[PDB]
RNA sequence: CCUACUUCACAAAGCGCCUUCCCCCGUAAAUGAUAUCAUCUCAACUUAGUAUUAUACCCACACCCACCCAAGAACAGGGUU
C-alpha cells in the first residue's frame, strides 16, 4: 500500500519506465 | 410537370395489357414475368421483386406487397422505360 | 485480373485518372438480374391484442389505446414534402 | 521407433523411425522450431506441428528426446493441452481399459482454454470496475507470438 | 490437512502436487505432514 | 428507381429474414452481428424513430462455443422478488437447463436500453438445433457468414495437408514413444 | 542499476522530464523530486526505476 | 394394455360425504373421510404432441349438474358426447397404455384397500383474516398499556430497506 | 526464409497484387475516353452535383432549392454561377476532383428567389441561486437558391 | 380438518385429529505423460458425482332478473332439474 498519487504524476511514471533492449534474434536461437 | 411521376399524371387501368401491345408494336416477344427477389413470403409484411424478360433480357424490375402488385409496378416501368418518362430522365430546359 | 470491390451486385465499377491526374474518372453501368438466378411466379380485446403482436412481430403495448389528451395532440394537417 | 510385445517371453523390436524433412530454412538453429523460422507463428490451432512433439496416447514427449527450446517446450506442452480441450485430437485419446467404457457426459464447445475445467471454481461475485475478476482466456506464454491486428492478444475477458 | 501460506516439505517422503487449482503436500508415511495451499 | 412512390417506400423500408449458424462460434460474437441487424444499423437508411429493425434467425445455439473456463466461471444472476430468491448458475448449467438462454441474454444486453429493446427481441428466433420451423425457413433471405473460422482437426485434414507439413525433427531409433 | 540507466531503450526519463519542467510537471512534482530523480515516493524506495 | 412400472393411470373426481371413526385389529382408532363417486366420466383424452406437454391427458368430469346453468360451449360438448355436464372438470396426467375412451364411467373400485392416494380440493374459505388467524402471529399482550395493539403485525419489514419485501405475511383472503 | 503453413505463418488478410503501371495508364485513357464519348452523345440522363457554397457541402440537382443562412448582396432573380464543384454524378459514371473540377468541365447555374429572415430564435442564459438570468431573440438573413441547370462539357 | 374429546353447538375453534417427498462437492482412489519410475489431472482422463432435480396443483365459460350458499368487505365465485 504506497499514498495515492497526482493522475499527471502517475502518467509520468507509467512514461518513464525501463524498457529492455530487444536483439533481432533470440541469443538463446543463436549458436 | 416537376416532380411528378408520369401515372400520377396519366391514370392508366391494366398496365400489363398496354405493355404487351407496346411490346408486339415494336415486334419483341411477350415479357415473362419472374420473382427476382423475395422477402418474409410467409408474413402479413413482405417483400416481392418481380423482373419482365423478354428473350431472357431484363426490361424492368418492380417491388411490391403481394406478387401480382409487384408485376403491376414492374409493369409501370416498364412502361416508364418505353416512353422515356424515367425519374433520372435528362430535366427540362428552361 | 484486379477489382478492388467484387462487381457482381450492384454495379461495374471501372476507376480511371485524366492524363492531367486532376480529375477521377468512375463508369458505373448497372448490373441486371440474370434469367438463370430468377425463380418462376407460383399460381376479445386480450387475444386481438396477442394475435396482432404475433402477426407484426411486436410487443403488446402499440396496441393499447391512448386517451383523450395524447390523440387531440397529433397533428392531422402535418406538413409533407417531396 | 520401438515397441515392446509379450507373448512369457518379452522382446522389443525397431519400426521406422521418420527422419527429418532434407533441407531446412535456417541451418544452425537450436530449437527443432528456431530452424523452421517457427519461433511466434504458431498457435493451439495448428495441430500439424503439435501432432509431431506428442506420444500417440495424448502425453508431450520429452526436452531431451525431441531437442525443443525450453521456452518452446512450455508453449507446445500449453498449446497441446489447449488442443485437447478444444477437441481438435481426437485420436489421441487416453488408453482406457477394455472393460472401462466411459459415461455419458454433457458436451460443451470451447476453445483457448487454459485451466482444466474441473478444477476452476464460478465467479459468483466479480469485483467493481476499478478491481475486477477477470476469466483468462488463452496462454501468456503466447503473448510473444506475431499480432497482425493493432489491438494486442486480450488475454482477459 | 491444514492450511498454509507457504509450503515446506516436511520429511523425505513428503511430496508435492498441484491439484484442483492448489498446491498440496501429501505424506503417507506420516499424514501430519499433508498441507493445502490456501 | 422510376418506382411508384408507395412500392419505393416499401422497398426501402422493408423488413429482411437472416440467418445464422451457432455451431463452434462464440455468442458474444453472434450476438454482436445479431445486435446490429436487429437495430437496422446495418441499413443505411438507419435511424431510431424509424423501426426499420431486420428478423434475426439463428440455430445450433446449442453448439455454441466459449473461449477459456467460461463455461465454469460465468455465472448468470437472477433474483425472484422473495427473501432467499438470489440464484446464481454457471453458463454451462443455464445451457442444460435452456439451450438458448446464453445467446438471448448475450443478445439482449448488447441491444440499446430503451423501450424499443423488447420489440426487437420479438424479431429474434432461436432454435437449439438445426431444425427450423417451415415458416421461419420460407422467409429467409440471406446467410450471414459466421464469425470466428472453426478449426480443423487433426483427422479433418487431408494426406495431402499432412505430407505438405514438413517433419520438424528426427526421433532416435531406440526410443520406445 | 548503472546498466540499467546506460542500457534503457526509453526515450524519456523522470529526471530529464523532470529537470527541464518538461509538461509543467514541476506542479505535480515535489522539489525533492529533482534529487530523487522519482527513485524515491515518500518512506518507501523502487529500485526497478532508472 | 397390461399394467408396466412407469405408468401412471387416471384418478377420480368425488364428493366429501363426511367422516367416520374406524377401528383397526391392533386396537388403534383412525378417523376416515367418506368420498362418494357421483357420475364420474372420462370426457376427453389429449396426447402428448397435441397437449405440447410431457404426458397424455385425460379430462374427467363429476357431479352432473342443470343444463340451464351452464354456457353454450360446455353445453355443445356435453351434447357431442351424450351425457350431462358436470360440475367439475379434472385432468389427470397418463401415459399412453392408461388411455380410456371418453364416456366410460368410473366407480369407487377403480381404488383398492391398502392403496395409498393423494386428495385435492379448494379449502375451506375463511374470508379476510389477520395475521393471527392467517399466519398464527403471536399478536401482543393485553394489559400492561398495549394501546391498540392485540392482533396487529408488529414490525412488517427492516428500517434500511425502504419497502416491504414480496411474499411477506400480511392480513388477506385465507 | 521459408516458415511451414501454420495459422500465423501468413497474414489474415489474402494477397493483394495490384496492375502494372503501364497497362493500367492505358487502361485508364480507355475507360476516360468512353465516359468523354458519352458526355460528347449525350447518353447522361439527369445529373447531380456536389457544390462548396457558403461553408457547406449541398447536394444539388436541376430544380433544387438550398436555404442560404446568410445575406447573398444578390437581387432577387439574380442567376449565378456556382463555382467549386466537388463532384458531379450521372447515372452511369461520375467525375470527382481533386478536391475541384475544373471550370471547363462542369457549370451549375443557381438564381435568387427569396430573401427572407429567419423565424425568431431564443437565446437564454440561466443559472440557479445566482439571480442570472438572460433572453435574446435572433432572427438570421436567409437566401434561397433555386438550382438553374447543370452542364457537362467534354473536356477529359 | 371436525368423527370423537374440549371451548361450544345448523357453525367457528384447540387443548383434538390427519399428512409431510431430492442432493450438495471437501476429499478418497485407478490408468497415465511433461519428468519413458512415480504422480487423483489448473494434463488429456476414469469412479464415488446427481445431472437441468422433477413431479404434483391450476387449466372448459350462460343470464350476469332474482334467490340461496360450506363463496364473500364491495366486487367476484359455486348452486338453482
Ligand atoms: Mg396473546
Ligand atoms: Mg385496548
Ligand atoms: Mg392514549
Ligand atoms: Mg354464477
Ligand atoms: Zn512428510
Amino acid at each position: 500500500h504506497r499514498r495515492v498519487m497526482h493522475f499527471q504524476r502517475q502518467k509520468l511514471m507509467a512514461v518513464t519506465e525501463y524498457i529492455p533492449p530487444k536483439p533481432a534474434i533470440h541469443p538463446s536461437c543463436l549458436p | 410537370m416537376t416532380g411528378k411521376e408520369l401515372f400520377e399524371m396519366w391514370k392508366i387501368i391494366n398496365p400489363m395489357g398496354l405493355l404487351v401491345e407496346e411490346l408486339k408494336k415494336r415486334n419483341v416477344s411477350a415479357p415473362e414475368s419472374r420473382l427476382t427477389r423475395q422477402s418474409g413470403g410467409t408474413t402479413a409484411l413482405p417483400l416481392y421483386f418481380v423482373g419482365l424478360y423478354c428473350d431472357k433480357k431484363l426490361i424492368a424490375e418492380g417491388p411490391g406487397e403481394t406478387v401480382l402488385v409487384a408485376e403491376e409496378e414492374a409493369a409501370r416501368v416498364a412502361l416508364r422505360k418505353l416512353y422515356g418518362f424515367t425519374e433520372n430522365r435528362r430535366p427540362w430546359n428552361y | 485480373t484486379y477489382s478492388p470491390l467484387p462487381d457482381d451486385y450492384n454495379c461495374n465499377v471501372e476507376l480511371a485518372l485524366t492524363s492531367d491526374g486532376r480529375t477521377i474518372v468512375c463508369y458505373h453501368p448497372s448490373v441486371d438480374i440474370p434469367y438463370e438466378h430468377t425463380k418462376p411466379i407460383p399460381r376479445e380485446e386480450g387475444p386481438m391484442i396477442e394475435q396482432l403482436s404475433k402477426m407484426f412481430f411486436t410487443t403488446k403495448h402499440r396496441w393499447y389505446p391512448h386517451g383523450r389528451y395524447h390523440r387531440c395532440r397529433k397533428n392531422l394537417n402535418p406538413p409533407k414534402d417531396r | 521407433f520401438r515397441e515392446v510385445v509379450e507373448t512369457t517371453i518379452i522382446e522389443g523390436r525397431i519400426t521406422a523411425t521418420p527422419k527429418e524433412s532434407p533441407n531446412p530454412p535456417n541451418p544452425s538453429g537450436q530449437c527443432p522450431i528456431c530452424r523452421w523460422n517457427l519461433k511466434h507463428k504458431y498457435n493451439y490451432d495448428d495441430v500439424l506441428l503439435l501432432s509431431q512433439f506428442i506420444r500417440p496416447h495424448g502425453g508431450m514427449l520429452p526436452r531431451k528426446i525431441t531437442g525443443l527450446c525450453q521456452e518452446e517446450h512450455r508453449k507446445i506442452e500449453e498449446c497441446v493441452k489447449m488442443a485437447h480441450r478444444a477437441g481438435l485430437l481426437p485420436n489421441h485419446r487416453p488408453r482406457l481399459p477394455e472393460g472401462v467404457v466411459p459415461k455419458s457426459k454433457p458436451q460443451l464447445n470451447r476453445y483457448l482454454t487454459r485451466w482444466a475445467p474441473g478444477s476452476v471454481k464460478p465467479i459468483y461475485k466479480k469485483g467493481p470496475r476499478w478491481n475486477r475478476v477477470r476469466m483468462p482466456v488463452g496462454s501468456p506464454l503466447l503473448r510473444d507470438n506475431v499480432c497482425y491486428s493493432r489491438t494486442p492478444w486480450k488475454l482477459y475477458h | 490437512f491444514k492450511n498454509k501460506t507457504v509450503l515446506k516439505k516436511r520429511c523425505k517422503d513428503c511430496y508435492l502436487v498441484k491439484r484442483r487449482g492448489r498446491w498440496y503436500v501429501y505424506c503417507k508415511t506420516h499424514p501430519r505432514h499433508k498441507q493445502r495451499q490456501m | 428507381s422510376s418506382f411508384s412512390r408507395a412500392p419505393q417506400q416499401w422497398a426501402t423500408f422493408a423488413r429482411i429474414w437472416y440467418l445464422l449458424d451457432g455451431k463452434m462460434q462464440p455468442p458474444g460474437k453472434l450476438a454482436a452481428m445479431a445486435s446490429i441487424r436487429l437495430q437496422g444499423l446495418h441499413k443505411p437508411v438507419y435511424h431510431a424513430l424509424s423501426d426499420c429493425g431486420d428478423h434475426v434467425v439463428i440455430m445450433n445455439t446449442r453448439h455454441i462455443a466459449f473461449s477459456g473456463n467460461k463455461w465454469e466461471q460465468k455465472v448468470y444472476s437472477s433474483h425472484t422478488g422473495y427473501p432467499g430468491g438470489f440464484r446464481q448458475v454457471t453458463a454451462a448449467q443455464l445451457h442444460l437447463r435452456d439451450p438458448v438462454a446464453i445467446v438471448k441474454l448475450a443478445i439482449y444486453g448488447m441491444l440499446p436500453k430503451n423501450l424499443h429493446r423488447r420489440t426487437m427481441m420479438e424479431r429474434l428466433h432461436l432454435f437449439p438445433d438445426e431444425y427450423i420451423p417451415e415458416d421461419i425457413l420460407k422467409n429467409l433471405v440471406e446467410e450471414l457468414p459466421q464469425p470466428r473460422k472453426i478449426p480443423k482437426r487433426l483427422d479433418e485434414y487431408t494426406q495431402e495437408e499432412i505430407d505438405a507439413f514438413p517433419r520438424l525433427w528426427t526421433p532416435p531409433e531406440d526410443y520406445r514413444l | 542499476q548503472e546498466e540499467r540507466e546506460r542500457n534503457n531503450q526509453n526515450p524519456w526519463t523522470f529526471e530529464r522530464i523532470a529537470t527541464a519542467n518538461m509538461l509543467g510537471i514541476r506542479k505535480v512534482l515535489s522539489p525533492y523530486d529533482l534529487t530523487h530523480k522519482g527513485k524515491y515516493w515518500g518512506k518507501f524506495y523502487m529500485p526497478k526505476r532508472v | 394394455h397390461p399394467w408396466e412400472p412407469g405408468s401412471f393411470r387416471v384418478g377420480l373426481i368425488a364428493l366429501k360425504l363426511g367422516m367416520m371413526p374406524l377401528w383397526t385389529k391392533d386396537g388403534q382408532k383412525h378417523v376416515v373421510t367418506l368420498l362418494q363417486v357421483q357420475d364420474c366420466h372420462v370426457l376427453k383424452y389429449t396426447s402428448k404432441e397435441n397437449c405440447n406437454g410431457k404426458m397424455a391427458t385425460l379430462s374427467v368430469g363429476g357431479k352432473t349438474v342443470s343444463r340451464f346453468r351452464k354456457a353454450t360451449s360446455i353445453l355443445e360438448f356435453y351434447r357431442e358426447l351424450g351425457l350431462p355436464p358436470k360440475q367439475t372438470v379434472k385432468i389427470f396426467n397418463i401415459t399412453d397404455n392408461a388411455a380410456i375412451k371418453p364416456g366410460t364411467p368410473l366407480y369407487a373400485a377403480h381404488f383398492r384397500p391398502g392403496q395409498y392416494v393423494d386428495v385435492t380440493a379448494k379449502t375451506i374459505g375463511k374470508g379476510f383474516q389477520g395475521v393471527m388467524k392467517r399466519w398464527g402471529f403471536k399478536g401482543q399482550p393485553a394489559t400492561h398499556g398495549q394501546t391498540k395493539t392485540h392482533r396487529r403485525p408488529g414490525a412488517v419489514a427492516t428500517g434500511d430497506i425502504g419497502r416491504v419485501w414480496p411474499g411477506t405475511k400480511m392480513p388477506g383472503k385465507m | 526464409g521459408y516458415v511451414p503453413k501454420t495459422s500465423l505463418s501468413s497474414p489474415p488478410w489474402p494477397e493483394v497484387v495490384l496492375p502494372d503501371p503501364v497497362e493500367e495508364t492505358r487502361h485508364h485513357a480507355e475507360v476516360v475516353k468512353k465516359v468523354n464519348e458519352m458526355i460528347v452523345t449525350g447518353q447522361y440522363g439527369r445529373l447531380f452535383a456536389v457544390v462548396h457554397f457558403a461553408s457547406r457541402q449541398w447536394k444539388v440537382t436541376s430544380e433544387d432549392l438550398i436555404l442560404i443562412g446568410n445575406e447573398l448582396d444578390l437581387a432577387c432573380g439574380e442567376r449565378i454561377r456556382l463555382e467549386k464543384v466537388l463532384l458531379v454524378g450521372a447515372d452511369n459514371f461520375t467525375l470527382l476532383g481533386k478536391p475541384l473540377l475544373g471550370k471547363d468541365l462542369v457549370r451549375v447555374e443557381a438564381t435568387v428567389i427569396e430573401k427572407t429572415e429567419s423565424w425568431p430564435r431564443i437565446i437564454m442564459r440561466f443559472r440557479k441561486r445566482k439571480n442570472f438570468k438572460k433572453k435574446r431573440i435572433v432572427t438570421t438573413p436567409q437566401t434561397v437558391l433555386r438550382i438553374n441547370s447543370i452542364e457537362i462539357a467534354p473536356c477529359l
